[PDB]
């Protein structure tokens, strides 16, 4: 059958046109498509970690979808998804303001169920330091750059003309070890750990305003809220497709409660993922 | 730790 991942948010009341009475429903969400028939509109039910809603909606057909998203600009509709079994505890990235907190929280309030992978650095090994444990520590950057141009990294950069790099290996090596690999990381690394095999639970805090970002965070001031908020919407706008879920919320509170559930909620054995 | 990680210049990468 049809399973579908949304890739937009979708409310009844805003759309006129309506054959029966529709499904609404929320970016992330997984759909069962009952019938795909009409070229406008769809017959579905929502999918639930639980269960499966006993129940029947329209949801607007892929087609439908993207002429009205095109029609703007002088496109995300819908996602086709399996369910797919894994033999590892999948990474986790947060996005977005206030993700650092939410990731210090985890590792700090569940350490068993949460961890850190060991980065690659081409920075000579200071004498108190053990490879392996703080940096995988590259003595060679001609060897550090091949491994880069062969994507062993998901992500690199640089610190003090140093290179550093998150090897695929060293979060697979958290993974199989029982934790969630918590990743500070951008949209980039996502793809590549889904190209990998590894698939992220990938969670986008979304601002609903710069007073938003205030209250969470008092200490910001005018200039860094605007900032703040302003590079919250071209990640959104970059990475959206590559989301697991997006999560809005008027205190850090609301929003850590909701990435605990979500990540339980995504941590099961079987899992849903894009069909290829 | 780990500082270094915390502040890092980005690469972009090979498709």
């Amino acid at each position: 059958s049809l399973y579908v991942r949304a890739l937009f948010d979708y409310d009844k009341t805003k759309d006129s046109g309506l054959p029966s009475q529709g499904l609404n429903f929320k970016f992330g969400d997984i759909l069962h498509v009952i019938n795909a028939s009409d070229d406008e509109w769809w017959q579905a039910r929502q999918v639930t970690p639980d269960g499966e809603s006993d129940e029947v909606g329209v949801i607007p057909s892929k087609r439908r979808v993207e002429k009205k998203e095109r029609a703007r600009l002088k496109v995300l509709s819908y996602e086709p998804v399996n369910q797919q079994e894994v033999n590892y505890t999948r990474p986790v990235i947060i996005l977005g303001p206030m993700k650092d907190r939410v990731n210090d929280d985890l590792i700090s309030e569940f350490p068993d169920k949460f961890g850190s992978c060991v980065p690659h650095t081409t920075r000579p090994k200071r004498d108190y330091e053990v490879d392996g444990r703080d940096y995988h520590f590259v003595t060679s950057r001609e060897q550090m750059e091949k491994d880069i141009q062969e994507h062993k990294f998901i992500e690199a950069g640089q610190y003090n003309n140093h290179l550093y790099g998150t090897s695929v290996q060293s979060v697979r090596a958290v993974a199989e070890k029982g934790k969630h690999c918590i990743l500070d990381v951008s949209g980039n690394a996502i793809k590549r750990l889904q190209i990998a095999q590894l698939y992220p639970i990938s969670i986008f805090i979304k601002p609903k305003s710069m007073e938003n970002i205030m209250e969470m965070n008092k200490r910001l001031t005018d200039e860094q809220a605007r900032k703040t908020f302003e590079r919250a919407v071209r990640l959104e706008q970059e990475f959206t497709e590559h989301f697991t879920a997006i999560v809005q919320g008027d205190t850090l509170e609301d929003i850590y409660n909701q990435v605990k559930q979500i990540i339980e909620e995504q941590s099961g054995p079987y899992i849903w993922v894009p069909a290829k | 730790r780990r500082h270094s990680m915390e502040n890092l210049e980005l690469m972009k990468l090979t498709p």
